[PDB]
């Protein structure tokens, strides 16, 4: 997508340094992140992109937007992986980097990798996604955490934020098992992946 | 046969360590550089002539 | 090899700790590492008064090394070590995980592009300071739970794990001597 | 030739050499780094001299008081200066040499005892 | 960390310029102004010689959710070095005046930048304690 | 003359 402002958000856990992915699941993600920049620069040279963590209770801003990529690289290696996922924070503080823009014009996107079971009530999120569609903010969620051993809860809440809009919330389910996480995203949509209304 | 072919496999991925690490270190080679070219031009501003000439006693050290 | 000592193990064991048998496998087939954390703990929790820890330990714990958190290896270790009688096994297995902590790193530090070491290493010291308090060497182990101080405090954050271990040991020593007040004074700094 | 795990391995062959060469980028530029750490850190030592500027010396002309001194500037005008206060009253001794500020004029330190060259060249001696 | 941070003294100018600057960013309705505090540090007096804003947000729905822009910091330090090179990074102050469990989080980040414990400089802006305008 | 030039001043003073 074109005219297009990305905040990812990293997350590193006790489930992230598992073997669930060839050589570890950690490794894996290294590629997606730059996978996915080369490819945003790629389409549109004005295109930014920030990295930002779900870790520990509080998140932490690694990364600021930039069309550079060894600001991003290198914060991806440093990892705490005994941070857990908070993905009520994550959002919140999501929407604040998003809203500094070089050009207002662009979109809001938000794409999160999820590697746990949440911590976080179902009920939280209700309100917390009436919030993002009237800012017109939205969210793929890359989802290999949840349906590792539980229930999608994180589907309800995708499908109320679809409706017509500057972009439209995806929910792309990359299978848990090993099957290389960055060779998925490949073979996804990347192209076809744009603010459709 | 097997060990020999797990081998290759282990040399396969070794590559995928190797550019991540080579890129974080080439960005920050230019990053550092850059920091000494602009200490430079002030040194440039003052070694700019004429400037007084003198004579050092001695260095205390 | 793995296959082989669960069966011995599950055999001789108890009915009540026949589902952790079944678990340790099916957790390490999935890859579920974190999961494989919980299950070997309970185990190490609740059966470390049976000689079935004895016959489990080195093996599991020295060929799960990696896949777990460093401090969980050795945390499990500790228990496997009080309720062991032998001092001879004690000191040992103390100096395969020191090894195996100095090689790993070499490997670790670059490849995560982060990774700290240095919480077993103390955590280890510790011990041997301990098992030589058992072995009746008291002049040995205050004198390197001394050395052990200066480098505790160098250090400007430690976990509170550390800290403790480190305080249970040096408590210990007070208490074998039956020095009244000064047990007091440094137990004090174990209960904090 | 026939086997094609052969071709594989003859494929890694020239993979083994990719891995090779690096490993030999890689050290290099661990070296490159601290190379340049140096340089920068050299180049800074100039920027934080620019603001420490220039200070004048006299003498201890004469002790009058510890709260004001008389010292006889070595370029030429006699001057009353005033002392600052981590430097000492009684390290301040009549023929101490001292250097005080430009701007402001007062004593800011001691400083050792700056000799002629002529008893300064037979001190230097080490025969 | 350096344990010495004895004394803190504060230039007459440090005050002025967070006065301004919390004005003029139009923080209002107790959104917090967080900006940088440059002097000398590692000494018993430690010489606070100025201040300048950095971006700040503060939500008032929830405190935890707040941004601080990072680079702005980096952007700072090599202009300030040049300017004056007795500078250096050595904190943040709080538009306070209240005390909070945020700046645990927030002194978190300066962590990472200076070579001190964060010195947290809390200067009332409305000066209701007029003896003690300051905190340290 | 140096490969700039020494100039001497009537007061005394030296440049380059």
């Amino acid at each position: 997508m074109v005219l297009e402002a990305t905040v990812l958000v990293i997350d590193n856990s006790e489930y992230s340094r598992n073997g669930d992915f060839p050589r570890t699941r950690f490794e894996a993600q290294i590629d997606s992140v730059e996978f996915i920049f080369q490819a945003k620069r790629n389409s549109n040279p004005e295109n930014t992109v920030g990295l930002i963590s779900g870790a520990g209770a509080n998140p932490r801003v690694l990364s600021t937007f930039t069309a550079e990529f060894g600001k991003i690289l290198a914060g991806l290696h440093d990892t705490q992986i005994e941070g857990k996922l908070h993905m009520a924070t994550a959002l919140q503080i999501a929407q604040l980097t998003l809203k500094h823009r070089q050009n207002k014009v662009q979109h809001q996107r938000i794409v999160a990798f999820v590697c746990s079971p949440i911590s976080d009530s179902r009920d939280e999120l209700i309100r917390l996604a009436k919030t993002l569609k009237k800012n017109n903010v939205a969210v793929d969620i890359i989802n290999f955490g949840e349906i590792e051993q539980n229930t999608e809860l994180l589907d309800e809440f995708i499908a109320a934020v679809n409706n017509p809009q500057e972009e439209t919330s995806h929910l792309l389910t990359v299978t848990p098992g090993p099957r290389l996480l960055y060779e998925n995203i490949a073979s996804s949509p990347i192209i076809l992946e744009e603010g459709s209304s | 046969t097997q060990e020999l072919q797990t081998r290759a496999k282990l040399l396969d991925n070794e590559i995928r360590i190797f550019r991540s690490e080579l890129q974080r270190l080439s960005h920050e080679n230019n990053v550092m550089l850059e920091k000494i070219k602009d200490n430079k031009e002030k040194i440039k501003n003052n070694r700019q002539l004429p400037y007084l000439v003198a004579n050092v006693v001695e260095v205390m050290d | 090899e793995i296959d082989t000592i669960l069966s011995t193990l599950r055999m001789e064991a108890d009915p009540s700790l026949h589902p952790l048998f079944e678990q340790f496998e099916k957790f390490y087939e999935e890859k579920l590492w974190f999961q494989l954390s919980e299950s070997l703990t309970k185990f190490f929790d609740d059966a470390k008064s049976t000689p079935l820890r004895l016959r489990l330990y080195d093996n599991f714990v020295s060929k799960f090394y990696d896949k777990i958190n460093q401090l969980s290896v050795v945390k499990y270790l500790l228990a496997s070590l009080k309720d062991s009688k032998d001092f001879d096994e004690s000191l040992k297995y103390l100096d395969d995980l020191k090894a195996q902590f100095q090689e790993l790193d070499s490997k670790k530090q670059r490849n995560n592009g982060s990774k700290d070491h240095g919480d077993g290493i103390l955590l280890i010291d510790s011990e041997i300071a301990r098992t030589y308090l058992l072995k009746n060497d008291l002049v040995k182990a205050r004198d390197l739970l001394d050395d052990l101080e200066k480098t505790l405090d160098k250090k400007d954050s430690i976990p509170l794990r550390i800290t403790n271990s480190f305080y249970s040991t040096n408590s210990q020593y007070f208490k074998f001597k039956n020095d009244f007040n000064s047990f007091y004074y440094t137990s004090l700094l174990y209960l904090s | 030739e026939q086997e094609a795990h052969n071709k594989a391995l003859n494929q890694f062959k020239r993979k083994l050499l990719e891995h090779r060469r690096y490993d030999d980028q890689l050290k290099q530029r661990r070296q490159n780094i601290r190379d340049l750490e140096k340089l920068y850190d050299k180049t800074e030592n100039d920027i934080k001299a620019l603001q420490s500027i220039g200070q004048l010396i006299g003498e201890v002309m004469k002790e009058l008081s510890e709260e004001k001194y008389i010292v006889k500037a070595s370029s030429g005008p006699r001057y009353i200066v005033g002392v600052r206060n981590s430097v000492d009253r009684s390290k301040l001794k009549k023929g101490v040499r001292v250097t005080l500020d430009i701007t402001t004029l007062t004593i800011m330190r001691i400083l050792p005892r700056e000799t002629d060259p002529l008893v300064y060249n037979m001190t230097s001696f080490e025969q | 960390m350096s344990l010495q941070h004895e004394k803190v003294t504060i230039a007459p100018l440090v005050l002025l310029s967070a006065l301004d600057h919390y004005e003029r960013t139009q923080t209002k309705e107790n959104k917090r102004c967080v900006g940088v505090i440059l002097g000398d540090a590692n000494s018993s007096t430690i010489r606070v010689t100025n201040s300048f804003a950095l971006p700040f947000e503060e939500d008032e729905k929830n405190s935890d959710v707040w941004f601080l822009d990072h680079n702005y910091i980096e952007n700072m330090n090599e202009m300030c070095k040049k300017i004056n090179a007795k500078e250096k990074l050595i904190g943040w102050y709080h538009s306070g005046p209240k005390l909070r469990a945020s700046d645990l989080k927030i002194n978190e980040l300066f962590k990472k930048y200076t070579q001190n414990n964060p010195l947290l400089l809390i200067v009332d802006v409305k000066q209701q304690g007029v003896g003690l305008p300051t905190d340290a | 003359i140096i490969k700039k030039y020494v100039i001497n001043l009537k007061q005394i003073a030296k440049f380059v």
